[PDB]
């Protein structure tokens, strides 16, 4: 089976030819559509589309399902890489789990992996309906997509969400490897063999694209970078949330090319392939993990800790509609999103899921009234593969991550008797901007402080950011306490008095309510608006 | 009252 050399050009060549495309047609080569300038009908369609799908519909339904990505602007070593026939390129099933896509972005996706996924590779793309209720998605989808012979639409005819559905995609595809992708993606050129070819090196391997930006507003794509520009890998926050940083200096190092893979704590999850034995092997998912959430953060820690790699590949570039609210409904309320998470802290972050406990209430309440369900079946999966500890994770796969305290001095919400809110960081905070007074929630999340053995008030989900006293406005600024060599400077430092007042040691003034954002003020005990509650939840 | 991060239910760009 084995043989020698290298597939040539011919053996590569894609299960579909692109037919050369009008380059004045709207969103040709990738570029940006505009769509300004619209008569009363079509303004009423775009608003329709927004608000059907949380993108610009009006803009997708006018583009190409077949429109290239103009000229391959990817490193010249991605364009270079050639792929051994020993071990050979394995085949892949592509697995498209979709809820109420609307039909151009659906069928863009389909076409966009046939027309770049070489034709030897591609065995099969199954389209899982996560029970849509758009006529269109049913027998018309079915028909359409005879004619390409190897595209199967698989019926989930109860709603049960992402997680379930990839499941029921994984036990009818045949491939030797998985591709995930959502339903609104456009691949790149060559995006397929460097994820195929790095599972047959490595079948522990669980790779990802280096996924590009789809504008949900224009369809722009943003296009690879020829020279080797900053790349993002995957975090997880102290809320669990998926977040992207910056490689660290050890990674840049060790990658001598792009054609090296970049090691990831987490992986977005959305767009990955995997060796379809070793995603059988490796617990495939938590099947008690609804609609929505925590499945990709369960899955790094899981791939991690048991002995797998998570990996992003740039020379593998999938562009994804990235959207900043979801289009879907909730069957049982979001609470759902809240369950899975408990549900992996529970499992994999051992001591540490306390921490993730503190920040969000929700989570807490779900540990303590045991409504997280049965994870039996979790624990076995971790014993049987002899998986390592949370501890083990954070030294060798996160060491440059922030981990809060397990038992901090205190935490909870910041309550002002004047007005009786609750202070708050705000919609978007990050450095810099000034915070806000909102309806006391007991939530966590954006009203979580914390007390520090050196008087810090810290907002500590994601940086370890500190309370900042100011002539005007209190920030949060990064500490510059950050264990040994390192001090408490008095602009962070704070005394919550007998009169409840919080006081700023080095501006010698007190923390008022005041206004539309908090400020420093002359101390008066008598002013309500000065008088703090340090509430736990 | 935001229950999250402002419309959580999506994955951020980068
Ligand atoms: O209940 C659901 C919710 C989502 N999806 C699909 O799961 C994929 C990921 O969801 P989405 O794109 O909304 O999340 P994001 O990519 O923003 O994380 C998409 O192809 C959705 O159509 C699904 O099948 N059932
Ligand atoms: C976790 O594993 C590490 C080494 O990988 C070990 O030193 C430590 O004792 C273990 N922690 C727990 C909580 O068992
Ligand atoms: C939701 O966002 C608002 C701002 O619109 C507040 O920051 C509120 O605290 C947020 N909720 C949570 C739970 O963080
Ligand atoms: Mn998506």
């Amino acid at each position: 089976h084995c043989l020698p050399g290298h597939y040539t050009p011919v053996e590569l060549k894609p299960f579909l030819d692109r037919p050369l495309q009008d380059p004045n047609a709207p969103g040709a080569s990738g570029k940006a559509f505009k769509t300004i300038n619209l008569n009363s009908e079509e303004q009423k369609e775009k608003q329709a589309g927004e608000e059907k799908h949380c993108f610009n519909a009006f803009a997708s339904d006018r583009i190409s399902l077949h429109r290239d990505l103009g000229p391959d602007t990817r490193p010249p070593e991605c364009i270079e890489q050639k792929f051994k026939r020993c071990p050979p390129l394995p085949t892949t099933s592509i697995i498209i789990v979709f809820h109420n896509e609307a039909w151009s972005t659906l069928l863009r996706t389909v076409h966009s992996v046939m027309y770049t996924s070489p034709a030897i590779l591609l065995k099969e793309i199954i389209l899982v309906d996560d029970a849509s209720v758009d006529e269109y998605l049913h027998d018309k989808l079915d028909e359409y997509v005879k004619q390409f012979q190897i595209v199967k639409v698989v019926r989930q005819k109860e709603r049960k969400g992402l997680i379930t559905a990839r499941l029921l995609g994984a036990s009818v595809a045949t491939g030797e490897t998985l591709t995930f992708l959502d339903a609104h993606c456009e691949c790149f050129y060559g995006w397929l063999e460097p994820l195929l070819a790095r599972i047959a090196e490595n079948p522990v391997a669980v790779v990802s694209p280096d996924i590009a930006s789809i504008d949900l507003n224009t369809f722009e794509f943003s296009k690879p970078s020829p020279y080797g520009h900053s790349h993002n890998r995957g975090n997880f926050d102290w809320s669990l949330s998926f977040g992207w940083e910056s490689l660290p200096k050890h990674e840049n190092k060790r990658r001598k090319d792009e054609t090296y893979p970049i090691r990831t704590p987490t992986f977005a999850g959305g767009l990955f392939s995997i060796s379809k034995d070793y995603f059988e092997y490796i617990g495939s998912y938590d099947e008690e993990m609804e609609i929505w959430g925590g499945e990709n953060i369960e899955m790094s820690f899981r791939v991690w800790q048991c002995g797998g790699q998570l990996e992003i590949m740039p020379c593998s570039v999938v562009g994804h509609v990235f959207r900043s609210k979801s289009p879907h409904t909730f069957p049982k309320g979001t609470q759902v999103i809240t369950r899975n998470q408990v549900r992996l802290a529970e499992v994999w972050m051992d001591e540490y899921k306390e921490i993730f406990y503190r920040r969000n209430t929700e989570a807490a309440k779900i540990v303590k009234q045991k409504t997280f369900g049965d994870i039996s079946k979790r624990i076995d999966l971790r014993q049987r593969l002899q998986c390592k500890n949370f501890t083990w994770y954070l030294s060798n796969v996160y060491p440059e991550a922030y981990v809060p305290d397990l038992n901090p001095l205190f935490s909870g919400y910041l309550k002002n008797i004047g007005n009786r809110m609750c202070l708050d960081v705000g919609e978007n905070n990050h450095g810099g901007k000034p915070l806000i007074m909102y309806s006391c929630h007991g939530l966590g999340g954006n009203q979580y402080f914390e007390y520090s053995a050196h008087h810090e008030i810290r907002h500590n989900i994601q940086k370890e950011l500190c309370l900042h006293a100011s002539k005007g406005p209190v920030q949060l600024r990064e500490c510059t306490y950050k264990g040994q060599k390192t001090f408490a400077v008095g602009e962070e430092q704070w005394l919550h008095q007998k009169d409840q007042t919080l006081y700023n040691e080095a501006l010698h003034m007190c923390l008022t309510g005041n206004g539309e954002h908090p400020s420093l003020a002359s101390c008066n005990p008598s002013d309500p608006f000065q008088k703090w509650i340090f509430g736990q939840n | 009252a935001t229950g999250a991060g402002a419309g959580a239910g999506t994955t951020p760009g980068p």
